[PDB]
RNA sequence: GCCAGGAGGUUGGCUUAGAAGCAGCCAUCCUUUAAAGAGUGCGUAAUAGCUCACUGGUCGAGUGGCGCCGCGCCGAAAAUGA
């Protein structure tokens, strides 16, 4: 999931308060950490 | 005879502090509870409860 | 060593064993397990079998005592309708009508259980269950 | 780092349920360690340096000195279970001496129901004297254990009398090969006396053997000595036909053999197949070179194709074999995993024809049959249904028509594999009263076979197996894990000793050698079988890849 | 570990000694090996501090081992996890 | 957010080696209730467990959710110095 254009709300706790400005996906269980690059 | 029988507490774990006898009670009724009254107060022991 | 430790259980009478939750939930307990069996066996002889919910308790010196309670009205209506294995998928399927008053003996005989004290109360969880494993009711 | 003492007494009652009972207490855990206080004469044992050339047996700095006497008490306490002197000797008032308490001790210490812990860092010349007092003090001579069973040679067994003054009766054991006297045979006798330059008579192979010398083996030379009498243990030199696991008598004695029977069984089945043909007769060398002094594992050449199986009960067993092996014999062995059997079946009822026929004058054989060929449960067996109206074929060409079929079913028409639980049939045929031959229809058979399979939609059997694996609990449910992760599925379990057992179907293919993969997902606690039940179709992707060339 | 005077000194899951020492603002306070104290006066320079020693030595390891805030483990498997 | 109430029949029937709200197919509840589901995720080998949902307790003023526009922003790596 790291590093793909779709950082939706995956797995319900998975957020967007935007940081960077560059939207990642932040969660628990690491596999689930989208980015944007 | 009551420690390596029922009371879990093989011999010497219930009769360690046996020094001055650190063991002293008993349950009964009758046909239910009462068939260990008739060994706990008969059976060459003498821990008289109630019955 | 143990002391007191009340655990209950969840037994057929037809699987007479050591093993889970017979041995582990009550290994703590030296709980004669099958001097449960054996006085329960006998004692819901209505019918010989029957599976029944018990509650067995500890106390250090190897002392066992178990409380029990009825059957079930998965069973109660199963065999009150003769549905055999019984009825492949609720809102689908039938098999064999049950009547207002079928359904009212059943509702009757487990009291205490069910969920309420009120006989005109727990037939209607009775009225509703009977649907959601394959079968009919007939009403007026 | 990590000493204990208390940790040991309590995961060894948390896995077996065998009491300790100690008799001594560290002065310090991790390298805080200085000496050593017992529990049994009640005396300050300490060392100095590591090396232990200054022992001492200074005064008790305090600290633990109090904390001895409650251990103290909890020794004489369980004391009191055995010798019941000490019992109200300890609950009245007096002492227990420092001799009948050895005895009581040994009496628990033969029982085998009490563990005298003795422990130490022999890294550092410490714990050592006093382990050893202990030992003699307290290590079942041969003379209490429960004596050896050996059957009489009529089918009865038999106790062995230890005297070393009776029948000569010897068991022997470990098998060296020693460059200097050769065939190490380490032995330990029994009965009688062992004398040398005499002979002896293996019970077991039967055969009759020669003492060309006594021996025993010291800690820095050979003990050559002359005689090794009723249960002393040592070795034997010159001794051929003998191996590991049997009885020997003296050249007159009675002569039974004696039990030790045991059963532990080879667990991974891996392949091995080493190059060209030069190397298999080396092999035979090898596993031969191997038995008699490895009778533990087991060779047995693949029944249906070539890889000699070398199955042994652990993955390094085997390797330090598959590396002595390239090493001691030579044999470069490539180990590979082993095959499997499959099975040829259809699906649909197909009945199709098997002609024959050559006219050019005389002889040239007819033979024209139809069948049904339907098929059976993967499981059921193989058949043949006469379905002959009025004797057409003349019934003196049903015999061979059938053989043709299962000759024709040895290889079947994909990868070439005995077809199996396809009840067959057949119906409808022809003759002649001249031509139609038995190898002719042999042939029908056979044919009509053939189309009826290239035809009929075979599909690929496979093994399934009843793995039933022995494990405590926890690697019990991340094993229900792997077996289901291993393809097919499991069936069951039970509460067996501090264990559950697991009901498994399981296809060997998705098996291979899970032993060392059982000892991951058991961790080492687990055990197990594995066996057998029948063949089943793979989930079809497996014949889309299957299809090798 | 062991404060020594003025000097926080641990030998953890690494092979040498540690030396974690004050910075101006707060304040360490040892009470014994297993579970350090610290009174540090900067709630902002102080949780620098927390999570630079538990940055010192990162714990979980799959199962346990390591330091912890109130930190409660995630758990994962030990000499299995690897197909 | 904070303290707590967070049920019973049930193990829904199916199916499955077992499947309990948790593998899913048809599902398609009623009573005890001020509220508690044929159920949201975590957990399990399936349970147990964890937990949310709804309801009260505190608190004291605002609050989520849906359609829309403008500038943005990510998506956005190529070669002599900008």
């Amino acid at each position: 999931m790291k590093v793909r254009a779709s950082v939706k709300r995956i797995c319900d706790k998975c957020k967007v308060i935007r940081r960077h400005g560059r939207v990642y996906v932040i969660c628990e269980n690491p596999k689930h950490k989208q980015r944007q690059g | 005879l009551e420690v390596i029988k029922e009371l879990r507490a093989i011999t010497g774990l219930g009769l360690k502090e046996a020094k001055d006898l650190a063991e002293k009670g008993g349950p009964v009724k009758e046909g239910v509870s009462k068939q260990e009254a008739e060994e706990i107060k008969k059976k060459l022991e003498a821990v008289g409860a109630v019955v | 060593k143990k002391v007191v430790a009340v655990v209950k259980l969840q037994l057929p009478a037809g699987k007479a064993t050591p093993a889970p939750p017979v041995g582990p939930a009550l290994g703590q307990h030296g709980a004669n397990i099958m001097e449960f069996v054996k006085a329960f066996n006998a004692a819901t002889a209505n019918m010989g079998d029957a599976i029944v919910p018990v509650e067995i308790t500890i106390y250090a010196d190897r002392s066992f005592t178990f409380v029990t309670k009825t059957p079930p009205a998965s069973y109660l209506i199963r065999k009150a309708a003769g549905l055999e294995k019984g009825a492949h998928k609720p809102g689908r399927e039938k098999v064999g009508r049950i009547t207002w008053e079928q359904v009212l003996e059943i509702a009757k005989q487990k009291m205490p259980d069910l969920n309420t004290t009120d006989l005109e109360a727990a037939a209607r969880m009775i009225a509703g269950s009977a649907r959601s494993m394959g079968v009919e009711v007939v009403g007026a | 780092t990590g000493a204990d003492l208390w940790l040991v007494i309590r995961t060894m009652q948390e896995r077996l349920g065998a009491r300790p009972v100690v008799m001594q207490l560290p002065i310090g855990r991790e390298d805080t360690f200085s000496g050593i206080i017992d529990v049994l004469r009640m005396k300050a044992y300490t060392y100095g340096n590591d090396l232990g050339t200054d022992i001492r047996e200074i005064p008790i700095p305090e600290e633990y000195l109090d904390q001895a006497r409650e251990y103290h008490e909890k020794l004489v306490e369980v004391a009191a279970d055995f010798d019941e002197n000490i019992m109200l000797k300890y609950l009245e008032g007096e002492e227990p001496t420092e001799e009948e308490l050895v005895a009581a001790i040994r009496k628990g210490t033969i029982d085998l129901k009490i563990t005298p812990v003795f422990l130490g860092s022999a890294l550092k010349n410490k714990g050592v004297q006093l382990l050893l007092d202990a030992v003699v003090d307290y290590l079942p001579s041969p003379l209490d254990i429960p004596p050896i069973k050996g059957t009489t040679p009529e089918g009865e067994v038999v106790e062995i009398h230890p005297d070393p003054n009776g029948p000569l009766a010897a068991l022997a054991f470990k098998i060296m090969a020693d460059p200097y006297v050769g065939r190490l045979t380490f032995i330990r006798v029994y009965s009688g006396t062992l004398t040398s330059g005499s002979y002896v008579y293996n019970t077991t192979k039967g055969r009759k053997e020669r003492v060309a010398r006594l021996l025993r083996m010291h800690a820095n030379h050979r003990e050559e000595v002359e005689e090794l009498k009723a249960g002393d243990l040592g070795a034997v030199v010159g001794l051929k036909e003998t191996i590991t696991g049997d009885t020997l008598v003296g050249e007159d004695a009675p002569r039974v053999i004696l039990e030790s029977i045991e059963v532990p069984e080879p667990v991974i089945d891996v392949a091995i197949e080493p190059k060209t043909k030069a190397d298999q007769e080396k092999l035979s060398q090898a596993l031969a070179r191997l038995a008699e002094e490895d009778p533990t594992f087991r060779v047995s050449t693949h029944p249906e194709t070539g890889q000699t199986i070398i199955s042994g009960m652990g993955e390094l067993h085997l390797e330090i074999i598959v590396d002595r092996l390239k090493r001691e014999f030579k044999v470069d062995a490539n180990v590979g995993k082993p095959q499997v059997a499959y099975r040829e079946t259809i699906t649909k009822p197909v009945d199709v024809e098997g002609k024959f026929i050559r006219q050019t004058g005389g002889r040239g054989q007819y033979g024209h049959v139809k069948i049904k060929v339907e098929p059976l449960p993967r499981g059921s067996g193989f058949e043949f249904v006469n379905a002959i109206v009025g004797g057409v074929i003349p019934k003196e060409y049903i015999p061979a028509v059938q053989k043709g079929i299962e000759e024709a079913m040895q290889s079947g028409p994909l990868i070439g594999f005995p077809v199996v639980d396809i009840k067959v049939t057949l119906y409808d045929g022809s003759y002649h009263e001249v031509d139609s031959s038995e190898m002719a229809f042999k042939i029908a058979g056979s044919m009509a076979i053939k189309e009826a399979v290239q035809k009929g939609d075979p599909v690929i059997l496979e093994p399934i197996m009843r793995v039933e694996v022995t494990t405590p609990e926890e690697y019990m449910g991340d094993v229900i894990g792997d077996l289901n992760a291993r393809r097919g599925q499991i069936l069951g379990m039970e509460p067996r000793g501090n264990a559950q057992v697991i009901r498994a179907f399981v296809p060997l293919a998705e098996m291979f050698g899970y032993a060392t993969d059982l000892r991951s997902k058991t961790q080492g606690r687990g055990s197990f079988v594995m066996f057998f039940d029948h063949y089943q179709e793979v989930p079809k992707q497996v014949q889309e890849k299957l299809i090798k060339g | 570990a062991r404060l020594v005077g003025r000097a926080l000194e641990l030998t953890v899951g690494f092979s040498h000694p540690v030396v974690v020492e004050p910075p101006e603002g707060i304040t360490f306070e040892v009470p014994e090996p297993t579970r350090v104290r610290v009174s540090g006066i900067d709630k902002q320079k102080v949780g620098q501090v927390a999570a630079n020693i538990r940055a010192i030595r990162k714990p979980s390891a799959y199962h346990e081992k390591g330091i912890y805030y109130a930190g409660e483990p995630v758990r994962l498997k030990p000499g299995k996890a690897g197909a």
